[PDB]
């Protein structure tokens, strides 16, 4: 009559409401990502804001590093974005040295998804409030894109998008991939497969963006990597002079 | 509201008080007072002993915790205990290992640390008693307040306890005058009695009501007790 | 070293244990008695090392007895020995080996027959129909293979035991002092108390 | 292999009178054939008069006298500033030294 | 911390009741019935399984009557999962006393265990009790029959006829009424079916909701004898008795 | 119902963790304390409240170093600054001991974020009472960190927090837009102890010390140094004198 | 830090109900609709494939699951909860039984264990029960063909046919007018679509029904030749064109 | 891992749960016992609600110790085996190092002790049962009584009564039994046994159960035959007068 | 619920106050120290008159040296006097000498505040405190005769004469007025006497009180019941004669 809300237990209705609030707190942030793979790429776009002109601006990222092929975008408060990249730092290092090839994206993603759902049946554990959204072109399955929750669901895309304005983003892709047929970028370099992004970004957003507003990163055969506000700025001239 | 968040020293109150930690400060103000102060040469702890019945002893406030260190209570005596026996360790390990005098700066170190993790576990309680610590080491005479919250203050001079107000405004005020008392440890116990009295209330401080200890240059943490303290009333 | 027969005759098992207790160059004691009464009808005999021997009997008898007050009912022969040979098979591969070798000589009052069990300090269990331990059996087993009918009376059986008591007397190196003679039957367990001087 | 015991030489001797006890040692430590020190104390004073030495190994000769030292200092901190009694003391001293019945001080100790 | 979400399942009430105890009595009142008759040359389990469906295999299914040993077996009313739990570790027990004793263990030891793991959680640990109670049914050497029964508070005691499970108050009744103490088994037969029967809440009491058992001595053998009915046998006894 | 406050890992229905919303309550109370990042170094200061005349001047410090680069200063609870400052100090020794090298400050930032958000994980914990500023020199530049009690912490140009926290940030957003390209080590020390005159304001009603301390490549070393007798007399004055 | 959830999460009701359990059969209930169904030669398992995005890819969802070459399972309710479950179930087969026998476990005995594992999720400190009810198909030399249902409770039940799930209830009335047992495999597959057609509302294709079957050893997907005694798993995954085939004819 | 304080100290100063395990040996069939010159009687009642049993398994009432020492209880029958059992560990320990049997005051103090600790440790709840410990001290042949209780107090008793209508029963022991001529034959006591318990259980043919235990172990359950004997000729005494 | 270790607003320890209110529903002990011996009374209060009386227990021996006299839940002492045995004789075998009293009782008191569900510093299993309180009498050579009441709060106080149980504050007020510092053994043991039998609520005999003395010379004993009886006859004469 109560306290079915506070931890990770069933309400009558069969429902874990610590696991629903913790979905709500991945949005605290007000940011938006999105991800497309390519011919032989994958790139993450997510929105750069700072607010407070006394922060480093080169200190505010939510795309990490997981190993030499893997990328990492978190929708969520920061804390909790730090703990999931720090395990999935681990985790991906420890995969390496017990069995000897690289952990491939969808397999972290199996596993860090299996770690989010025992919070979902633990107690004394708390989900995080994060989405985790992975990266990498594999050496098996081309590029890949995999996706976990604080449910502890995980799944391949196509493309996809996270954030407050996920829905726009979303039925944006679905209609040119309705439209192209075949399920991802046909691009052979990823530089033009970025532009993409950012301007699929940019007609489901509804608003343009300067080098500082954004945060790219991409992932190719046996690298992934991030784009400085340079690389981004080079990016936003090659747009508007075909628009 | 506030029956809410008093239940454990775990929570937070909305303000952003720990109430656990508040009410165990209470248990010192309920306590018997007690005064230290300090010249350049000497620390001086002063305190006022209760009893249960005109057929009960007086309980002990002050604690020896090394031949150069040592402290007086207020509140709950077998916290004391507790928090005298690990400071007396801590003394120990400093001499047996590095040969060397505890400083009575990480002395208070020591005892904040120790008081901090029972403010932040579950299960455990604060500790409740105030503690007045005076010390002589390689840069000379110290004098230490500590509070179960874990804060602890280096002061030329303090007072806790039951209406330990009168006598910290009379240090307030006679600051300049007992700072001085270099080379006269009779001076400084003086102004110690004095300072204890502008506490009292109820009872006239006597014989086996009186406890008074000192430390300095050339003496010895030593606790003067009984027909001891006869000559400072 | 430690003498220690048993015999199972028609209707009762009878044991002998030597009384000496020697230690280096001095006989400590002439009237040792070791055995332990495990239950109303079951009776342990046992040697070995200086102080596991009496350390494990009395381990063993404590069991037995706590047993028969939980159940209020006396385990028969069979479980008995199966139980201290467990004790002795865990003891082997244990930081400190039980060094005791016993024999279990009971009347199993639901079958009404005697019966007599020989486990070394290994575990090793076998019941016999005559049993020793240590370097006895080397002059015993041989006399006991012509002189033994399974159809002897427990009288039959001590004059059977004396003539092992005298070829022991005469043929090995140490004074073990006599022995104490057991008679485990229906009726319990009795000591005979003239066999020293028969 | 190493060998956790060492012989650093010495000599102490103890003689009471009847109002009186001595406690007296060579200052000489030796290792071998070498001289460490020619002047190495090793009778010392632990309170309530009582003085003490432990000879022959000195790393567990130091190693006793600072544990001793140290168990007076807390005698006095359990009871009420008591006196150890000069057999009190050597009680307390057999439990420090049968405390490593199975790994010794090679010393001989007198008080 | 934790202390606000503790149900505390093992304290008394004011009246002195367990009540987590009682509680997953009152869970059992709701489960199968099951009855337990031990006559002069055997035992008989029977056991109604619930509500039952169409498409439930009857064949490979043993939900309510398990071997525990080759002499005992036991019927169950409650959580099956609960249940399973026990009669493992009951399994084991009877292994380890066989690996010491070189003998098969006497029902009551066997039983006062599992009553004695029970007791635990009605006790220690802060867990919940097991929603079981179980019917025993064994042989051996020195007391012959057994029938003995236990509930979630770890109480034992022994029968002459017993029921577990639903309708017990009606079934115990029926039984104090035609039980005798020189019944034959197949006199107990027909009266553990005759009882389920009369306190069914179901229309009729068809094959395909019953479990049925004995312990019997072998007519020809001299050993002790378990068997669990097979379907189609059940179906046989259910004519036998009269009720098609 | 609700109640979602009175426990700590727990999520609002809005996603919130009331509990470390209230800590950060703790730190507002708490006296203020500041962070200028300067063109080779960092500087930081405190405010340190006189409460009676008792208190020894220059003694109760309140600025730590973590080994002998980095430097920490936080408002809030106090002693939870120096139990996350021990943990610092044991973190960055076992840095050393494994890397040979010196703690870099993003490192060193990560160990304290990960160990502050696990103290939101947990009902078994209470959230820390603090806001940390700390920072220091490394192999490729200069840091400065600011720490919540949510284990959220960035890179600042500047950083305040404590009391006077608003009065702090618009005195340093002025210092970003007036010097573009940098600000000297001299120069920031000088302008701390403008920054913590101008903020004390919010506790005008007592007296208050100054403490300082600075960790500048070509003015330190690369260690932290606490700033002593002329330098700070020399600050002091600098903030007497623009205060008509 | 550490877990102070040493007590019982689901007890006992005055009633009697284990609340925990009932509210877990409540969410099962919300799950896609999931069946089984047992021939003479083999069983069938089936599912809906619901996804949550048509950006997904659900080819990289598997609904239904290998445990061993013979044995496979499927489920209706928390997905998540299901993962998990496999990698155990996976795993206790091998360290309870392979490791010991050097076979794999037949179909009854590791349904036992993920019961087990289910039940101690009732029991234990500081947990909640899984979510989810499986249906497990499987075959073993001794036993034949074989079907089971697992709930929460960690309770199990033998089916001729059943479902489970959202239309559950409307399936199994389905199923009982077309169930016997002189059915073929091929004929349990026909009905195992036509069962499935009156749950989904949807496109219903190859790729967006996920279904496999427990049927005859096949060696082409043994990996390798060699040892004689052995042909090839049982559990064979259903490709999208192979479900199309039997869709053109329904 | 489960500590949880569950015996505690209430504003008034009880501790409710030792309280609320007594309310559970109220509830408990009835126990009673009475020492005589040479001789210690246990009486005990069998419940009539449920009576299609099979007495010669069923668990009884008394249970020994040792071959010296009876125990009989009030409450949980379910608590009463692990005091039992315990109890009979301790005893053939005791025999085991002292080379001694235990002193029924020994025995008692050991139960009450373990009794004792289940009041202030954590994560257990108190023992539902109070117990009546009786027998005779190695080659002693003075009787001896004894009453433990959850709150682990024991004391030693002339005569006493444990479990449901224990007021009816104790009352009846007060006025009836004289310390200055206790019983002063096995018949005599035995007699004010049943004498007792036929206050409360009401016709207890078999319902009520009697052991008798004398010096030196000899300890000895009565039938039913022999007891009804007694039950036959007490119910005749009322009519005469 | 509420934490086993919480304090109270007013700064209190819930738990420790409310075994304060057991210990006032237990039987009256008295304790009087004199420079001749310290003597230790108790009400034996039998619930029944089957009870057997000799048998209540509330007057034990530590050493030989040292006594104790307990008021509460009593079953809560015998850890407490199996502790302080232990101590007592450690110290003889460390030491080759008797424990002082002072050292004695800070040992049992070490153990009272060890309760809670995890404080911090040392790990202590215990549930709750103590029900009882002690009156712990005995002799050393340092300060000779000392009478102490140990609490289940931890601290001890020293008495020259002292009351503990149901009648505690009655019979203080009572040995407030009539102890004085030259007072002798058997003047000490008729003032317990008469202060029991003031608070009781049966009228005193020497089955239903019992009383103890420690001195020097024979150490700690429980005296006998035709002891006692001569005493309380005795001093029946003496307050009939005036």
């Amino acid at each position: 009559a109560g306290y079915d809300r506070h931890i990770t237990i069933f309400s009558p209705e069969g429902r874990l409401y610590q696991v629903e609030y913790a979905f709500k707190a991945t949005n605290q942030t007000n940011i938006n990502s999105l991800a497309v793979r390519g011919k032989d790429c994958t790139v993450v776009i997510s929105q750069k804001k700072v607010p407070d002109k006394l922060l480093d601006p080169t200190t505010v990222s939510y795309i990490f590093c997981i190993s030499r092929t893997i990328g990492m975008v978190v929708n969520g408060p920061i804390p909790d974005a730090r703990n999931a990249a720090l395990r999935a730092k681990a985790e991906a290092a420890e995969f390496r040295y017990k069995y000897g090839y690289d952990m491939p994206c969808d397999v972290l993603a199996k596993r860090m998804a299996n770690l989010s759902q025992i919070y979902t049946q633990r107690a004394y554990m708390r989900p995080l409030g994060v989405i985790l959204t992975f990266v990498s072109v594999d050496e098996e399955l081309g590029p890949s894109i995999y996706k976990t929750d604080p449910a502890g669901y995980y799944v391949g895309y196509k493309a996809t998008a996270t954030g407050p304005k996920q829905q726009e983003i979303t039925t944006n892709l679905e209609n040119h991939f309705k439209k192209s047929k075949i399920d991802h970028i046909n691009e052979e370099s990823w530089e033009k497969v970025v532009e993409f992004a950012i301007t699929h970004m940019i007609d489901a957003l509804g608003t343009e963006f300067s080098k500082n507003d954004l945060e790219v990163g991409v992932a190719t055969k046996d690298k992934f990597f991030t784009l400085s506000a340079e690389n981004i700025e080079e990016r936003l001239v090659a747009i508007a002079e075909q628009d | 509201f506030r029956n809410n968040y008093d239940g454990d020293t775990v929570t937070f109150s909305p303000t952003g008080r720990l109430f656990q930690v508040e009410y165990a400060l209470e248990a010192i103000k309920q306590g018997s007072v007690t005064v230290g102060l300090r010249s350049n040469t000497h620390a001086v702890l002063v305190a006022l002993k209760r009893n249960a019945d005109e057929l009960s002893s007086y309980q002990k406030k002050i604690i020896k915790c090394d031949e150069h260190m040592g402290l007086s209570l207020a509140g709950l005596a077998p916290d004391a205990r507790v928090l005298s026996n690990y400071l007396r360790q801590q003394c120990n390990y400093s001499s047996l290992v590095f040969n060397r005098k505890l400083a009575v700066e990480r002395a208070g170190h020591l005892l904040c640390d120790k008081a901090q993790k029972n403010t932040q576990s579950y299960g455990g309680r604060p500790y409740g008693v105030g503690l007045l610590i005076i010390g002589y080491d390689k840069s000379g005479a110290h004098l230490l307040e500590f509070q179960p919250s874990g804060n602890v203050t280096e002061l030329y001079g303090t007072a806790i306890g039951a209406r330990s107000q009168g006598a910290k405004t009379y240090l307030e005020r006679t600051l300049d005058t007992f700072i001085k008392i270099d080379g006269n440890p009779d001076e400084l116990i003086k102004a110690g009695v004095e300072a204890i009295s502008q506490s009292l209330r109820d009872e006239s401080l006597t014989v086996d009501n009186l406890s008074i200890a000192i430390v300095g240059k050339d003496t010895p943490f030593t606790i003067y007790d009984g027909e001891a303290v006869a000559k400072y009333i | 070293m430690d003498i220690i027969l048993g015999i199972r005759v028609q209707d009762s098992v009878i044991l002998a244990s030597s009384k000496a207790v020697t230690r280096g160059i001095s006989v400590l004691k002439d009237s040792d008695d070791k055995t332990r009464q495990l239950s109303p009808h079951t009776l342990m005999s046992f040697a070995g090392e200086a102080g596991d021997t009496v350390q494990f009997a009395e381990y063993i008898q404590a069991n037995i007895q706590l047993y028969s007050i939980r159940e209020d009912y006396e385990l028969s022969p069979q479980a008995v020995s199966s139980f201290v040979r467990q004790e002795l098979a865990k003891s082997i591969r244990s930081r400190r080996p039980y060094q005791v070798n016993v024999l279990i000589g009971g009347y199993d009052k639901k079958k009404n027959k005697p019966e007599l069990y020989q486990i070394d300090y290994l575990g090793t269990k076998v019941e016999l129909p005559y049993g020793a331990h240590g370097y006895s059996g080397f002059y015993t087993f041989s006399l006991l293979d012509h002189h033994y009918r399974p159809d002897m009376t427990t009288e039959e059986g001590l004059d059977l035991l004396k003539l092992c008591v005298q070829e022991l007397e005469k043929r090995m190196p140490m004074d073990f002092k006599g022995v104490i003679v057991k008679i485990v039957d229906k009726d319990g367990i009795r000591q005979v108390d003239d066999f020293q001087a028969q | 292999q190493f060998n956790p015991y060492g012989d650093n030489g010495g000599t102490i001797l103890g003689i009471a009178g009847e109002d009186f006890a001595v406690l007296a040692g060579d200052t000489r430590n030796i290792t071998d054939y070498s001289i460490n020190s020619r002047y190495e104390p090793k009778v010392f004073d632990c309170g309530d008069n009582i003085v003490m030495s432990a000879n022959g190994f000195a790393a567990d000769g130091d190693a006793l006298v600072k544990r001793f030292k140290n168990s007076v200092k807390w005698y006095h901190f359990d009871h009420n500033d008591k006196k150890l009694s000069i057999n009190s003391a050597a009680r307390n001293i057999q439990h420090l030294l049968y405390g490593k019945r199975f790994f010794p001080y090679y010393v001989h100790t007198i008080i | 911390g934790s202390r606000r979400y503790d149900s505390r399942t093992t304290i008394f009430s004011p009246e002195g009741r367990l009540y987590q105890v009682e509680y997953a009595l009152e869970s059992i009142s709701h489960a199968g019935t099951a009855i337990g008759i031990m006559a002069s040359d055997g035992i008989v389990l029977a056991a109604e399984r619930k509500v039952t469906s169409t498409l439930l295999e009857q064949d490979t299914s043993t939900e309510k009557l398990y071997k525990l040993n080759d002499k005992i077996a036991v019927a169950v009313a409650g959580l099956t999962a609960d249940a399973e739990i026990l009669i493992n570790t009951a399994r084991i027990h009877a292994q380890n006393y066989l690996k010491t004793y070189n003998e098969d263990i006497p029902v009551e030891i066997l039983v006062r265990r599992l009553s004695d793991i029970k007791q635990g959680y009605t006790q220690h640990g802060g867990l919940r009790p097991f929603g079981v109670s179980f019917i025993y049914a064994g042989y051996d050497d020195r007391y012959g029959y057994q029938l003995y029964t236990s509930n979630p508070s770890g109480n034992y005691t022994g029968w002459k006829a017993i029921s577990v499970g639903a309708n017990t108050s009606a079934a115990q009744t029926l039984l104090q009424m035609d039980y005798k103490d020189d019944m034959k088994v197949d006199d107990a037969i027909e009266l553990a079916l005759k009882t389920l029967s009369k306190t069914t809440d179901s229309s009729a009491l068809t094959y395909d909701r019953l479990e049925f058992a004995t312990i019997r001595k072998g007519a020809n053998d001299g050993e002790v004898y378990q068997k669990i009915f097979k379907p189609q046998e059940i179906k046989d006894i259910l004519v036998k008795t009269g009720i098609t | 119902g609700t109640g979602y406050d009175l426990s700590n890992s727990v999520f609002s229905p809005d996603g919130r963790n009331f509990q470390v919303e209230y800590a950060v309550k703790a730190v507002e109370n708490g006296t203020t304390s500041i962070g200028i990042k300067c063109n080779d170094g960092v500087v930081f200061a405190v405010e340190k409240l006189i409460t009676s005349k008792l208190l020894v001047p220059q003694k109760n410090v309140k600025i730590q170093v973590v080994d002998r680069h980095i430097g920490c200063v936080y408002s809030g609870l106090i002693p939870d600054g120096r139990h996350l400052v021990n943990r610092g100090r044991e973190e960055a020794a076992s840095f050393k001991k494994l890397y040979k090298t010196p703690i870099p400050i993003p490192a060193f930032a990560d160990r304290l974020g990960q160990y502050v958000q696990a103290h939101t994980l947990y009902n078994s914990v209470r959230p820390f009472g603090v806001s940390t500023i700390f920072g220091g020199v490394d192999k490729n530049g200069a840091h400065l960190y600011m720490l919540e009690p949510s284990g959220s912490y960035w890179g600042y140009k500047g950083a305040a927090t404590g009391k006077g926290r608003q009065s702090a940030k618009a005195e340093l957003e002025k210092l970003v837009d007036h010097h573009p390209e940098g600000l000297s080590a001299r120069e920031a020390v000088k302008q701390a102890a403008k920054i913590i005159y101008l903020a004390h304001e919010d506790n005008k009603e007592k007296d208050f010390e100054l403490e300082i301390s600075w960790c500048s490549l070509s003015e330190t070393n690369g260690l932290h140094k606490f700033v002593k007798g002329d330098l700070l007399q020399e600050a002091i004055d600098f903030a007497q004198k623009e205060i008509n | 830090m550490t877990d102070r959830y040493s007590f019982s999460l689901t007890t006992f009701s005055p009633s009697g109900k284990l609340g925990q359990i009932d509210y877990a059969l409540t969410a099962v209930k919300q799950g896609v609709t999931s069946l089984g169904i047992k021939a003479t030669n083999g069983v069938v398992i089936a599912t809906e494939k619901k996804s949550s995005s048509p950006l997904a890819m659900s080819e990289t969802l598997s609904k239904v699951s290998l445990l061993t070459p013979d044995i496979g399972a499927v489920y209706s309710g928390m997905g998540p909860d299901y993962r998990v479950l496999v990698d155990k179930s996976r795993k206790v087969a091998h360290t309870s039984y392979k490791r010991i026998y050097g076979e794999y476990p037949p179909t009854k005995l590791l349904v036992s264990e993920v019961a087990k594992i289910m039940q101690e999720a009732t029991q234990s400190g500081g947990v909640r029960p899984f979510g989810v009810s499986l249906l497990i198909a499987g075959h073993d030399e001794f036993n034949g063909f074989s079907l089971y249902q697992v709930d929460p409770s960690g309770s199990y039940f033998p089916w001729k046919a059943t479902a489970i799930g959202k239309g559950s209830v409307a399936a199994k009335t389905f199923l009982e007018k077309r169930w016997n047992d002189e059915l073929e495999l091929e004929d349990a597959i026909h009905i195992a679509l036509l069962t499935l057609k009156e749950s989904v509302e949807g496109e219903f294709n190859g790729d967006t029904i996920e279904l496999a079957i427990i049927g005859d050893e096949n060696p082409d997907l043994l990996g390798y030749t060699g040892i004689p005694t052995d042909k090839g798993p049982r559990f064979r995954k259903l490709t999208s064109q192979e479900i199309n085939d039997r869709l053109e004819a329904l | 891992g489960y500590d949880r304080a569950l015996s505690i100290f209430s504003p008034d100063g009880h501790i409710f749960q030792v309280e609320y395990a007594l309310e559970a040996v109220k509830r408990g069939t009835c126990a009673v016992g009475v020492k005589g010159k040479n001789c210690v009687v246990l009486g005990c009642e069998r419940r009539s609600t449920l009576k299609l049993q099979d007495t010669r398994i069923t668990p009884s009432k008394v249970s020994k110790i040792d071959s010296h020492v009876v125990l009989s209880f009030s409450g949980l029958n379910a608590d009463s085996r692990i005091l039992i059992e315990k109890a009979r560990v301790e005893a053939q320990s005791h025999r085991l190092t002292l080379e001694d049997p235990v002193t029924v005051e020994y025995l008692t103090r050991y139960v009450a002790g373990v009794q004792q600790r289940y009041t202030q440790s954590g994560g257990v709840r108190p023992f539902g049962v109070s117990t009546l410990i009786a027998g005779f001290d190695p080659r002693d042949d003075e009787p001896k009584l004894y009453q433990t209780e959850p709150s682990g107090i024991y004391s030693s008793w002339s005569a006493q009564t444990i479990g449901r209508n224990s007021k009816t029963v104790r009352e009846f022991l007060e006025k009836n039994y004289d310390r200055k001529e206790p019983p002063a034959t096995v018949e005599e006591c035995v007699k004010l046994t049943v004498r007792s318990l036929l206050e409360v259980v009401q016709t207890g043919a078999k319902n009520i159960e009697i052991t008798v235990v004398k010096p030196d172990s000899d300890i000895v359950a009565l039938s039913s035959e022999e007891i009804n004997q007694y039950v036959t000729q007490i119910e005749q005494e009322k009519q005469e007068q | 619920d509420r934490g086993v270790s919480t304090f109270s607003p007013e700064g209190r320890l819930f738990q420790v106050e409310y075994s304060l209110e057991a210990i006032k529903l237990g039987s009256t002990a008295i304790g009087i120290a004199t420079k001749e011996g310290v003597v230790l009374g108790v009400e034996k209060r039998a619930t029944s008159p089957l009870l057997e009386s000799d048998s209540i227990e509330k007057i034990v021996e530590i050493d030989r040296h040292i006594g104790c006299a307990m008021s509460g839940l009593t079953a809560d002492a015998r850890s407490m006097i199996e502790h302080a045995r232990t101590a007592a004789v450690t110290h003889n075998l460390y030491y080759d000498e008797d424990i002082n009293v002072e050292s004695l009782t800070q040992s049992v008191c070490d153990l009272a505040l060890r309760f809670g569900e995890g404080a911090s510093g040392e790990e202590r299993l215990m549930s709750r405190p103590f029900g009882v309180a002690l009156l712990i009498a005995g002799h050393d050579a340092d300060d000779g005769y000392q009478l102490f009441h140990a609490e289940p709060s931890g601290t001890f106080y020293r008495y020259n004469a002292k009351a503990i149980g149901s009648g505690s504050e009655g019979a203080q007020a009572e040995l407030l007025n009539e102890w004085h510092s030259s007072l002798t053994l058997k003047e000490a043991e008729l003032l317990v006497l008469k202060i029991l039998k003031q608070v009781m609520e049966e009228k005193l005999d020497e089955n239903n009180a019992q009383l103890s003395c420690i001195t020097k010379q024979d150490g700690f004993k429980i005296y006998d019941n035709e002891k006692t009886a001569e005493l309380i006859k005795e001093l029946k004469e003496k307050e009939a004669a005036e």
